């Protein structure tokens, strides 16, 4: 049963009687004295089978021979029992009936089929209005509705020739009478004479509805029921409860109105009631099929006897209770347990613990096989019996079958793939599954009682995947990036951190040791401390030869701690790793090489010997925690009073008159956090550096070993923070308003805390705990959107076959660089080829897997940006190539074939958001060069004045710092015309100073050095009578519109710049003369009179938050537009003025020759930070604030906005101090911009105005191009995750997720043959996900199809 | 034309309220059917 | 800037509106208005607070 | 880690975000005004001495603080 697609469409009635075993006929169930079900109700044996297995109702014919032969007396087909699962009965509806779904979906199916607003239909369907069907040619329209006295006259109008109904009966006359192919031609006429944009464009979109309805393989009438099937009786069962008492489904009550209102009005008819009557048993009729259906959409349920509304057909399948989110995915799991974790030191990291119990109930079947293999019970029974006894040998053939056998421990929010890991076993006495520490970690599982669950993997594929895929040992890479996993927490790293350092005079100070052997034995045996500062031999093995490993002993000059550390390290690391503090980063970071440089198994291997190691000597250093630890600073009560002071400072001021109450309460609020940061560095300056001892000599003082202080020097728990509230001050409580309230809390905990000041904690505590509850309770929205967008997306090509990549650089904000080179061209494969400076070289070929060696040369030559290959621009037909996304796993190759990496990469950027702060969250004029450097701009538009200076002439000239190396440094972004100091391209002395210009104002200078006059500059028309009137400084300032006459619109602001004698020098290069003309507020100060400098102010022009949160991210990719939307330029040219304030002035921008004539209408009340005589270049900043990504997108291009979407998810990120790398970003990117749209079909089938997908467009023209013909031109669009999932080409997958109604109703009528291949499809369907292993079983399927 | 205010201000704002609906709505119905009806069309 | 809002003017079209604004396409009434208003918060019957 | 420990990292963030909101919302540093900014009126120079850059006199300070209690 290895079908094929699976296909949905209408109803046909035909079809619902082929469906049948038997018309349903009366409302009865059962039999309310034997309990066998009446016939024929709901229930039956002859419609839907006989009750037990192969035996009769009155039981003729009670024997498995007998199978297949009806009973005379009952008709029963004596069959299974479970053949009552799958029979259809049907029902006769007397009259038809409206399906609801094709009535109420939201757009009418009906409406937008037959031409015709909602409301009339309505008064078809409930008998308001009459409508004629089909009326002939005397006088009235097809559709033309009526009412009752109008149809009461057209009677004795036209009592012939006259055809008008109303009911359902209207409907399905209108429908059937309907013929199709008229109306598409109809409608293509229409299409060809009404030249109307509008008009056309929805007579066009309901011809692509005919023809859609055409090319299925429906009929239109089918959508008005007659025959309406019953569920079966196993569906919706009526199961006895024990006292009598039944427990029916809902069904049954529904279909038993259905049932008595259909015979209801069959009675009806044979009377021949008046029509009042059978009108209102019509509509009783159709009220209770619409709730049999989805009992919503009508206007009111109809509750049962609770007041709960009874749940329906079209309820079964929807919600987070139907079959497809309840029932498809989320299934209960046979094999299976769970317990309370534990914490089980003892073990190596590849084997979990486990319960002698758990192991004797997941694997009865294992043992029972096992049992009669061995002989020790000849039949099952016996071994069941033996096994239940707990006998002697069972336990030693349960740990022959747990030999290799991986369980599957989960904890219960499995957020990234790490989540989920297998683990050998090891049967443990107990109940606790001791689980191994340094996974917890990953699993973000303290021990305080949480519940991890053990499954079994039956099979033997699934054993090997167990293995091999999911095995402890072989993911320790984070698959969000490539550091290692297995980070040692908290004993472990503070057992290091008291081993690996130094006091200053310990026993066996100095003397030298032959080796960490004698390190160790020297410690033991006790005659020198674990740490106390000592020359030994160390051999430390380099392997900087291809594979080799240079032995070479020396004398490092180290402790006993640090050498006795050295026993555990592997060979190919180099002894200045462990020489150190060995904090935590710094532990971490000694695993992060050991990978980098020896592979896996080493680093596996040797994360176990630290840990081991680690618990060791934690045990050993006692590192306890006493109240004598947290050291008060003597000099605490002294800045209290100081502090306290000057608050009686602010409070006289303030009863003096001279600060308003907000001002002292903020200068309150400053000097109490003064007071705080002064407190909590004194106390860690008592803290730190405290321990004074003394070797041989005076004193001298060193880092200290108060317990706390190394509990929050190692990393191991807690910071300076939770050290300041333990001893020094505790801040300033923040009520939950968000306003920081102004009484500090001068107390600390070893202190006590009087009344006021613990209630006044109260406040932030309890904020913090009421969004930590909200936050466990809503943790994983963002990785369930991200995974429906960019799911069915698998690695399914070798190599695309590209040259196109993303150029990489590293990030610079305007100062020291954030993020270097090595971290985002770590993985990622080159696109062209990489050339040293001179080119000199062919230095990497465009194919080569950036693993650290290319990082290594790369960072040898100084390579300044490397043009990576990147995941969306990969030309693969559903799918990602081979190389293209590069390498990241929690392995360290290339990506393999098909391993789903859409998933993962929605994981990759879920579990850290669980790192992140829920709410929302916002952080808040000269250039200084930092160091030593060469400068360089680019787009730099410099004129050489007669003054000397630098100045810029063009708006996007940026300041960066290069070095005699070449790399980038710095960058700056310069302002319009800041004042330039030093060269272009040349050499500039560290720290200093290059660039000033004006902070809020906007200077105009010139161009070249020419006199100067005036043109259209009439004071009360044009300009102003403005001054520094003590300085007599005539400023003629541009008039605005509001002040410039309705002429004075008409009139043009203007600069006119004269040469020697009264005409006008053309602009160096251009034509138009010398002379700027200026806008609205273009204030001027000098007049007529005077020859400019380059560089003259002829005007004076005036004039970031970041949120963090994860709604941040959350709003990135949903690509909502902001708020004040960057404007931005749509033409390369000429930059001009419009139609001058109609609300909105209009811009008009000029390119040299071509289709110029673009003008755009901007809200007047924002600046516009353009020139009035420029060129602003396509994508260039004409206004300012955030720019849309869909005018990214459009402007400049693909790499343009999803550089921009990964820069800006990186900052939500790293602003938080959380590393994931950028394929994961960028392949949700892939997933956004998917869709596309069409400018020029041309030699291609799509509609012009269409939009449509990329991959499908892109194969379309691909061919035909390919061919002599000519392509189309598509213009890229750019959905949010939440509409780029939305449209799918499977319907069994969009009725997951999307609502389900719509979902169904639309394939419905569409009659779309939905294949399978996705993941959702499979994984409901329940066959082979085509993700991982399962690829190569899809691609066997693939090659069974097609010959 | 109002109750189509209340349509570009649900657009907009982002949200409504049975307040602002029941501003908007068109009045002398009120039947509270016709009212769960419109409110079930808005949603 | 209320009473530049407020379109009624005296006793009876103030009470007119409320009368209308209650029950929808009730006709306006002197009588009706009057025992409208003074049950919506001022009798015994529909309004008490404890 | 703990349903406690979370809980107190959102509140360092909240109270850290409001003490940095109310120390960004003190001047202490700038050119002197030597006069109101709305105004005209002078700044005493004992209120100049007190906030270095005080851009208000303490009437229109208290007037604008007064009218952005309504949020507006
Ligand atoms: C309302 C209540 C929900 C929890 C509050 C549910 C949960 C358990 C239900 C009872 C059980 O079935 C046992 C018993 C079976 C008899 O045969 C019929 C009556 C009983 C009393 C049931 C009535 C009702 O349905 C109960 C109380
Ligand atoms: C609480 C949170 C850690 C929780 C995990 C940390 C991580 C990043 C921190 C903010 C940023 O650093 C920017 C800024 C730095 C200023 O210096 C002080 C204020 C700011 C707003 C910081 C507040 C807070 O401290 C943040 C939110
Ligand atoms: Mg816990
Ligand atoms: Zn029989
Ligand atoms: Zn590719
Ligand atoms: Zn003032």
């Amino acid at each position: 049963e290895e079908f094929d697609a699976i296909k949905i469409a209408l109803a046909s009635p035909d079809m619902i009687r082929s469906w049948s075993f038997g018309e349903v006929k009366k409302p009865e169930t059962i039999n309310y004295r034997t309990f066998k079900p009446e016939r024929d109700g709901l229930f039956c044996a002859r419609i839907f089978g006989p009750v037990k297995d192969y035996e009769c109702l009155c039981g003729k014919y009670k024997r498995l021979k007998h199978r297949g032969v009806i009973c005379e007396k009952c008709g029963v087909e004596v069959t299974q029992t479970k053949v009552r699962r799958e029979r259809m009965g049907h029902i006769e509806l007397a009259s038809p009936t409206a399906h609801i779904w094709f009535l109420k979906s939201l757009p009418s199916r009906i409406g937008l089929l037959l031409d015709m607003p909602l409301r009339d239909i309505e008064r078809v369907l409930y008998f308001e209005s009459y409508v004629v069907i089909e009326g002939g040619m005397t006088n009235l329209e097809r559709q033309q509705i009526l009412t009752e006295e109008q149809y009461l006259d057209a009677l004795e109008e036209f009592g012939d020739e006259f055809d008008a109904k109303m009911g359902a009966e209207a409907i399905q006359a209108l429908l059937k009478s309907m013929d199709l192919e008229q109306e598409c031609e109809q409608l293509r006429e229409e299409l060809n004479e009404t030249n109307s944009e509008t008009k056309r464009k929805k007579l066009t979109k309901r011809i692509k509805l005919l023809e859609a309805f055409v090319q299925s393989g429906n009929k239109p009438e089918w959508m008005i029921l007659t025959v309406l099937p019953v569920l079966p009786p196993d569906l919706r069962p009526l199961v006895p409860l024990d006292g009598g008492r039944f427990a029916t489904s809902d069904l049954n009550d529904l279909y038993r109105r259905v049932i008595n209102r259909n015979n209801r009005l069959k009675r009806l008819l044979d009377l021949a009631a008046p029509d009042i009557i059978v009108r209102n048993e019509k509509r009783m009729l159709q009220e209770a099929v619409d709730a049999l259906l989805d009992n919503g959409r009508r206007g009111r349920a109809i509750t049962g006897s609770n007041k709960r509304p009874l749940k329906s057909l079209a309820d079964m399948i929807k919600g987070k209770q139907g079959r497809f989110r309840q029932n498809l995915l989320g299934k209960r799991v046979d094999y299976s347990g769970r317990s309370v974790i534990t914490v089980g030191p003892y073990l190596r990291l590849h084997q979990c613990g486990l319960p002698k119990k758990m192991a004797l109930e997941l694997f009865k079947p294992f043992i029972y096989g096992k049992l009669e293999l061995r002989g020790l019970a000849t039949t099952i029974k016996a071994a069941k019996k033996m096994v239940e006894r707990e006998e002697a040998v069972v336990w030693d053939i349960l740990d022959e079958v747990i030999r290799e056998h991986p369980v599957l421990l989960n904890r219960a929010p499995t957020l990234h793939r790490l989540g989920i890991q297998a683990f050998e076993p090891v049967l443990i006495e107990g109940k606790a599954i001791q689980l191994h520490p340094l996974v917890c970690a990953a699993y973000n599982a303290d021990f305080d009682g949480d519940q991890m669950a053990v499954h079994v993997p039956l099979t033997l594929e699934a054993q090997l995947e167990a293995r091999a895929l999911m095995m402890s040992t072989n993911n320790i890479l984070s698959p969000a990036n490539g550091e290692p996993i297995i980070v040692p927490s908290q004993d472990v790293v503070l057992g290091l951190y008291y081993m690996t350092r130094d006091c200053v005079n310990a026993k066996g100070e100095g003397m030298v040791l032959t080796g960490p052997k004698e390190a160790e034995r020297l410690y033991r045996s006790g005659l020198a401390s674990l740490h106390a500062r000592v020359k030994v031999r160390i051999t430390e093995y380099e392997k900087d030869a291809n594979g080799e490993l240079v032995a070479k002993t020396s004398l490092k000059d180290t402790t006993v701690g640090r050498a006795i550390l050295w026993m555990i390290v592997p060979k190919g690391l180099p002894y200045s790793i462990v020489n150190q503090a060995l904090g935590k980063k710094a532990i971490s970071k000694m695993l992060n090489t050991c990978y980098r440089i020896l592979g896996l198994k080493p680093t596996v291997i040797f994360a176990d010997q630290i840990m081991y190691t680690g618990f060791a000597y934690a045990a050993r250093s006692g590192a306890s925690v006493g109240i004598d630890d947290m050291v008060i600073p003597e000099k605490k009560h002294e800045i209290i009073s100081e502090a306290e002071a000057e608050v009686a400072e602010i409070q006289e001021q303030f009863q003096s008159g001279l600060v308003t109450a907000g001002e002292r309460y903020n200068k309150v609020i400053d000097i109490w956090a003064a007071a705080n940061d002064r407190v909590s560095k004194a106390m860690m300056d008592n803290l730190q550096t405290e321990t004074v001892i003394n070797r041989d000599g005076q004193e001298e003082k060193q880092v200290s070993f108060n317990s706390i202080y190394m509990m929050a020097d190692s990393g191991a728990r807690g910071s300076a923070a939770q050290i300041r509230q333990l001893a020094g001050m505790r801040g300033l409580m923040a009520k939950p308003d968000g306003s920081i309230i102004e009484t500090p809390i001068t107390a600390n905990f070893r202190e006590g805390l009087n009344v006021l000041q613990y209630f006044i904690s109260t406040h932030g505590a309890r904020k913090g705990l009421a969004d930590t509850a909200l936050k466990t309770a809503n943790s994983g929205y963002l990785t369930r959107r991200l995974v429906d967008v960019a799911q069915d997306l698998v690695v399914t090509e070798d190599d695309c076959g590209t040259h196109e990549g993303i150029m990489m650089t590293p990030v610079i904000e305007g100062g020291d660089v954030k993020e270097p080179l090595r971290d985002r061209v770590l993985g990622r494969v080159t696109a062209e080829d990489v050339l040293k400076p001179g080119t000199a070289d062919i230095l990497v070929p465009r194919n080569t897997l950036l693993h650290e060696q290319w990082c290594d040369l790369l960072e040898e030559n100084s390579v300044d940006a490397v043009k990576v290959r990147s995941v969306v621009s990969c030309d693969t037909d559903f799918g990602v190539c081979a190389h293209c996304y590069g390498r990241d796993l929690a392995r360290g190759h290339i990506i393999n074939k098909g391993e789903a990496i859409g998933v993962i990469a929605a994981q990759s950027i879920g579990e850290p958001g669980t790192q992140l702060t829920m709410r929302t969250f916002h952080i808040g004029s000269s250039i200084q060069v930092k160091n030593k450097g060469s400068i360089k701009l680019s787009n730099v538009k410099s004129v050489v004045n007669s003054s000397g200076k630098l100045v810029i002439t063009s708006r996007n000239t940026e300041l960066k710092l290069i070095d005699e190396f070449g790399r980038t440094k710095e960058s700056y972004k310069v302002p319009y015309g800041a004042v330039l100091a030093k060269g272009d391209g040349e050499q500039v002395a560290g720290g200093e100073t290059v660039a000033n210009w004006d902070p809020h104002t906007m200077p105009v200078i010139t161009e070249v050095s020419g006199f100067v006059r005036f043109t259209d500059m009439i004071d009360g028309q044009t300009i102003t009578r403005q001054t520094d009137e003590l300085t007599g400084l005539s400023s003629l300032v541009v008039l605005d519109s509001a002040e410039r006459t309705a002429g004075g619109k008409d009139l043009r602001p203007a600069l006119k710049i004269v040469d020697a004698q009264g005409n006008d020098v053309l602009i160096p290069g251009t034509d138009m003369p010398a002379q700027y003309f200026l806008p609205g507020k273009a204030i001027v100060q000098l007049e007529d009179g005077v020859q400019i400098s380059s560089g003259d102010t002829l005007a004076r022009i005036p004039q970031k938050d970041i949120t963090g949160g994860l709604p941040r991210v959350a709003d990135l990719f949903e690509a909502r537009r902001p708020k004040e939307p960057a404007i931005l330029a749509e033409i390369s040219g000429i930059v001009s003025f419009g139609k001058e304030t109609k609300g909105k002035r209009r811009l008009v921008i000029t390119p040299v020759d071509g289709s110029d004539p673009y003008e755009e209408m901007i809200p007047k009340w924002r600046q516009l930070n353009v020139f009035e005589g420029e060129r602003v270049e396509r994508g260039d900043v004409i206004s300012d604030g955030p720019e849309a990504p869909h005018d990214i997108l459009r402007l400049r291009g693909v790499h343009a906005v999803t550089r921009y979407i990964v820069n800006e998810v990186q900052d939500v990120y790293r602003l938080q101090g959380v590393k994931i790398n950028d394929k994961h970003i960028e392949v949700i990117v892939r997933q956004m911009l998917r869709k596309a749209t069409i400018v020029n079909a041309g030699s291609s089938d799509f509609l012009e105005g269409e939009q449509v997908e990329y991959s499908r467009v892109k194969i379309a023209n691909r061919e035909l191009e390919a061919n002599g013909k000519v392509g189309a031109t598509y213009s890229r669009d750019l959905l949010g995750i939440t509409k780029a999932s939305l449209a799918t080409e499977s319907f069994i997958s969009a009725a997951s997720f999307q609502e389900t109604t719509r979902v169904l109703t639309e394939a419905a009528v569409a009659g779309k043959r939905d294949e399978l291949r996705g993941l959702k499809e499979n994984v409901i369907v329940g066959r082979l996900i085509p993700a991982g292993t399962g690829y190569a079983y899809h691609q066997d399927r693939m090659r069974r199809r097609a010959a | 034309s109002q109750l189509k205010l209340l349509v570009t201000r649900g657009k907009e704002q982002g949200y409504l309220t049975y307040a602002e609906v029941n501003d908007h709505l068109p009045e002398d119905i009120v039947d509270s059917d016709q009212i769960e009806d419109i409110i079930q069309m808005i949603n | 800037e209320t009473l530049r809002v407020d379109p009624t003017n005296d006793r009876l079209s103030a009470l007119v509106e409320i009368y209308r604004m209650m029950r929808p396409g009730e006709p306006p009434t002197r009588e009706a208005a009057e025992s409208l208003f003074e049950n919506l918060f001022f009798s015994e019957d529909r309004y008490d607070l404890s | 880690s703990d349903e406690a420990d979370e809980a107190y990292s959102v509140t360092e963030q909240l109270t850290m975000t409001g003490i940095n909101r109310i120390r960004q919302k003190i001047n202490a540093h700038g050119i002197p005004v030597y006069l109101c900014e709305a105004c005209g009126n002078p700044i005493p120079e004992a209120r100049r001495k007190i906030f270095p850059g005080v851009t208000l006199c303490v009437e229109c300070q208290a007037y604008q603080e007064r009218q952005r209690k309504h949020y507006a």
